[PDB]
RNA sequence: UAUCUACUUUAUUCCUCCCUGUACGAAAGGACAAGAGAAAUAAGGCCUACUUCACAAAGCGCCUUCUAAAUGAUAUCAUCUCAACUUAAUACCCACACCCAAGAACAGGGUU
């Protein structure tokens, strides 16, 4: 027989394990708030050529944002909740072109996982995340394995690349996953466009641009459309895109640190050109 | 959206608008590689079969929100250099006309009214 | 793609299907325990659970009257769903029903359930019971539990 | 020591190596230079693969 | 108490936090602008800034027909004709290029929505732009206008008689037959205001809606 | 700056053969300096065209947009319009025919 | 009424504008490039609004789209040299039961 956690418990128990376990957790991500108090890893600063951490978000949702030239600008939320560094794995031990950070995001139950994946939670110490991306990065932005990146690690102005799951429209035909309807060949050449299961494929929307993060909630809002559904999770990294890839000048370099307790920030940093809420009704005189 | 085929509601003080004829005046062809005009596009426009240029001022589908629509196709004249045939203009036009990219200066001259 | 479409479709329409969900309504507010195949049971679970709300409106309420004429078609249960049911369940808010499975169906091989209105006079059900609190592993537990709770 | 083979004549620059992703317009035709800047094994590998027998030994 | 209907988020599946962040923006502008209580019968004029003038503004006045959208980006149509043409305007309510909306006859109709006008006659469309703002008195319900419009003939806009619509404000005995009517007695589903599951009821939404309102003050 | 004087300081000194400005008021949401000038010929309102084009690109306001001629290829009517001010260099035959000095001091009283 | 083979997620263009009415020409004439725009198509998404509609799916809606020189031998000059020398892919992906934005079945995600 296979079982679950809930099988043996007494209606007594079944409770007690709820705030015993969620307990842990909120203590778990609570003593991560000091990376700084702890010792972290060497910080370096900007050099031009270098890779910094990436995020994983929830997507909240959409509204509408004015900038002052009184154009809409419709916009993705993304919350980031409970993300974190997972390991560092140097490019030597990598075998890639570069090192990598994986990276975890949401908060997920303990009692659905493999024994392996708890084990090494347990050792990193932290409650399951429901995805671990993996960051391709440079040397210099490495932070220590255990630590919160939080929604200021972006700022308004950067352009932004997300990655998440498509929707997926389960098997379609040829008029809706391709939009249509030799002799000689005898055969139906690879990569013939024929009915087949659409969507649920990760998709990235490139250069996007971030007009307004919100430091209490932990929002990102990031222009236009960003692939899935509400309240899926993607992967929101820095733009590749060449117009945009020198302009970390600006961009706290490993990441943001509330614990550096230096010139801390408002309730939500805006860009230039967005029109706040509680700014006077604007006028193009 | 006016494509081909559309009738169309001209307005202006022009002779060939005026006129009546027993054909309601509609387009031929629309000047943009799709075939679909927007307020502030050129048509070829079948009056009193004599094919005129014309310029599409408002519309009934929905833009932009803070854009108007209209109950009808107002379209206004031309003539092939540019300058246009009417010399009042009474339904209201909108100032959507000012920003795109075009002849539309004359005809802003020409306006009773502006929503 | 049927995201978010909450409603089974069943029967031979719309209305086929506000047919069927309120025969088998009007069979539970009359037996108050029913055997009916799964899916059409917790898709009327659903509509006999608003129906109790909708008795908690009293009797007066002509909007209440107007939703009971529809949903019993027998009309002699509209006074039991004022006076019998409603009155049964003045004091709890919600969860007036309980569906569990049946082992399925002879004929068919259909997946069967039974609901019953809670607190009824028919022989109780065998219901699912937790495992005894005086196992090992809650034994176990019962002594972290109060380790935990000398902490303070 | 593959990177440092030496052909004779011109074949660094007229010998062509082709293949073709089964994909349609997807044939690639890369002379023996290119190869050899791609991977300075393949050349030695596949003259050495079209030596042995064709049969199902080979690999 | 009268609630805006942006506030009421349709149901769905998305997280109520995005309403907290949207609400909060939506009170934040209503600082600064006065949005006042309005229903789908109302005449108003808006004055908004125009993106095209160099910061010269304008004022339209007509019927609110449709009040849709919810969140931060509702709107509202409204429609007037003028010069023998009928215009209607989408306004975005928290657009910031709006400076005043004033409410000139504050009047509820007897519909929610009330599309069914662009063929109606043009009398029961058009409106004074200079018409002056009539005075309601601060503690009173809302005069409910009611008036059966006439309609023009037949090929309407839609299919206005059919009881999908619910039309209330037409005199249909003027301007269709008997026949037709009971044709469009078809298409009635009697069964679909009876069912408990579409019911929508937005109570406790109301209420956390209201300490959202009174929080912000 | 590039205002209505410095706008009769380049016609008079291109000396325009004729000018009538109107003060827009600012309700009817177009501009607010309506300029009709008329000249010589097609080279001559052409000239003057690209001369006053030319005085205000090189003259002032970079953050203001670049203005297009309209109506190049047509000879009796050419029009250029700005920020505060439009200009409409014509015909005065042109100007008798369209009439526009009357049109927008009589809004709704003329035909 | 599909048995077998094969197969079923490998950014362009137009117009405008500027640079510039400069370069070049000597006058007529008149650039490139790069930039800003607006469009359109294709590709990939998405639903805040609008529209068909309404716990969602859509488009008519929105979002994104990255061989030529010098030098110089044969043939002491020269000569672009089937003469020699010198010079001009990143991203993406990677660990029972019930509900599901996952789904034909199976699979997948969630169940604190
Ligand atoms: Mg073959
Ligand atoms: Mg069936
Ligand atoms: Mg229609």
């Amino acid at each position: 027989s296979g079982t679950w956690w809930d099988e043996h418990l007494s209606e007594e128990n079944v409770p007690f394990i709820k705030q015993l376990v969620s307990d842990e957790d909120k203590a778990q991500l609570a003593s991560k708030l000091c990376p700084l108090k702890d010792e972290p890893w060497p910080i370096h600063p900007w050099e031009p050529g270098s890779f910094r951490v990436g995020l994983i978000a929830l997507k909240l949702g959409m509204m509408p944002l004015w900038t002052k030239d009184g154009q809409k600008h419709v916009v993705t939320l993304l919350q980031v909740q409970d993300c974190h560094v997972l390991k560092y794995t140097s490019k030597e031990n990598c075998n890639g072109k570069m090192a990598t950070l994986s990276v975890g995001g949401k908060t997920v139950s303990r009692f659905r996982k493999a024994t392996s994946i708890l084990e090494f939670y347990r050792e990193l110490g932290l409650p399951p995340k429901q995805t671990v991306k993996i960051f391709n990065i440079t040397d210099n932005a490495a932070i220590k394995p255990g630590t919160p990146l939080y929604a200021a690690h972006f700022r308004p102005g950067q352009y932004v690349d997300v990655t998440a799951k498509t929707i997926g429209k389960g098997f379609q035909g040829v008029m809706k996953r391709w939009g249509f309807k030799t002799g000689d060949i005898g055969r139906v050449w690879p990569g013939t466009k024929m009915p087949g299961k659409m969507g649920n494929i990760y998709r990235t929307e490139y250069g996007l641009k971030v007009w307004r993060i919100n430091t209490k909630h932990n929002i990102i809002y990031v222009n236009g459309s960003v692939p899935g559904h509400k309240n899926c999770l993607v992967k929101v990294k820095d733009s590749k895109l060449p117009a945009y890839k020198d302009l970390g000048k600006n961009l706290p370099f490993p990441t943001y640190f509330p614990d550096g307790d230096e010139e801390e920030l408002p309730e939500d940093l805006y860009d230039e050109n967005v029109c706040q809420p509680g700014a006077p009704s604007i006028t193009f005189a | 959206a006016i494509q081909k085929m559309t009738r169309v509601r001209v307005v202006d003080n022009s002779a060939l608008g005026n006129s009546p004829y027993h054909r309601a005046p509609r387009c031929i062809h629309v000047y943009k590689k799709n075939g679909v005009g927007k307020v502030g596009d050129q048509i070829l426009l079948a009056i009193k079969g004599q094919k005129k240029k014309a310029l599409i001022v408002g519309h009934c589908m929905p833009g932009p929100r803070m854009t108007p629509r209209f109950d009808s196709n107002n379209v206004v004249l031309i003539e092939d250099n540019g300058n246009p045939v009417g010399t009042r203009i009474k339904t209201p036009i909108p100032t959507s006309l000012r920003k795109r990219e075009g002849e539309y200066s004359k005809v802003l001259a020409i306006a009773q009214n502006f929503v | 793609i049927s995201h978010g479409r909450v409603f089974r479709r069943m029967g031979l329409g719309p209305e086929s299907r506000i047919h069927l969900l309120r025969n088998l309504l009007t069979g539970l507010v009359r037996h108050e325990r029913i055997e009916a195949p799964w899916a059409r049971v917790d898709e009327m679970r659903g509509y006999a659970e608003k129906l109790i709300d909708y008795g908690k409106l009293g009797d007066t309420n002509e909007r209440a009257m107007r939703m009971a004429d529809f949903w019993l078609t027998e009309k002699d249960l509209i006074p039991k769903l004022f006076q019998v049911l409603a009155p049964r369940y003045k004091d709890q808010t919600g969860g007036y029903t309980r569906m569990l499975q049946i082992p399925n169906r002879s004929l068919d091989r259909a997946k069967m359930a039974v609901i019953e209105y809670k607190g009824n006079c028919l022989p109780p059900l065998p219901l699912p019971r937790r495992d005894s609190h005086l196992t090992l592993l809650n034994q176990l537990l019962q002594g972290l539990r109060q380790d935990l709770r000398q902490s303070q | 020591n593959t990177r440092h083979i030496a052909f004779s004549g011109n074949k660094w620059e007229q010998k062509v190596y082709s293949s073709h992703t089964g994909y349609p317009g997807g044939f690639r035709q890369v002379t023996a230079a290119q190869l050899h800047l791609r991977d300075p094994v393949a050349i030695v590998k596949l003259a050495i693969y079209g030596m042995l027998p064709k049969n199902l030994h080979r690999r | 108490r009268f609630l805006s209907p942006e506030f009421i988020p349709r149901r769905g599946r998305t997280d109520p936090l995005k309403f907290q962040i949207e609400r909060k923006d939506m009170l934040e502008r209503r600082k600064v602008l006065h949005i006042p209580e309005f229903y789908v019968g109302s005449i108003l004029r808006v004055t908004t800034a125009d993106p095209y003038a160099s910061g010269k503004i304008s004022q339209f006045l007509g019927i609110c027909i449709q009040r849709s959208g919810r969140g931060l980006g509702a709107t509202f149509i409204l429609r007037n004709v003028i010069e023998g043409q009928g215009v209607e305007i989408c306004f975005e309510l928290y657009n910031p290029r709006v400076q005043e909306i004033q409410v000139v006859k504050l009047e509820k109709r007897l519909d929610d929505s009330l599309l069914y006008l662009r063929d109606a006659l043009p009398e029961y469309s058009t409106f004074d732009v200079n018409m002056k703002p009539v005075v309601q008195e601060p503690n009173q319900k809302v005069p409910v206008n009611e008036l059966k419009v006439k309609m023009k003939p037949k090929p309407w806009s839609k299919r206005w008689e059919r009881p999908n619509f619910n039309i209330k404000g037409i005199r249909f005995d003027l301007c269709l037959t008997e026949q037709q009517m009971k044709e469009a007695q078809k298409w009635n589903q009697p069964w679909l205001e009876f069912d408990m599951m579409r019911e929508y009821d937005t109570s406790k939404i109301e209420a956390a809606i209201w300490k959202e309102i009174e929080a912000s003050k | 700056k590039f205002d209505i004087d410095m706008m009769v300081s380049l016609l008079r000194q291109e000396n325009a053969r004729d000018i009538c400005v109107i003060q827009v008021p600012p309700e009817m949401r177009y501009t607010d300096y309506f300029v009709i000038v008329s000249g010589t010929s097609t080279r001559h309102l052409h000239a003057m065209a690209f001369y006053v084009v030319k005085m205000y690109k090189h003259l002032k306001c970079k953050r203001d947009p670049h203005v297009k001629i309209e109506g190049k290829d047509t000879d009796d009517w050419l029009c250029v319009d700005f920020g505060s001010m439009v200009i409409h260099l014509m015909l005065p035959e042109t100007r008798e025919i369209y009439e526009l000095e009357k049109l927008w001091t009589l809004r709704s009283y003329d035909d």
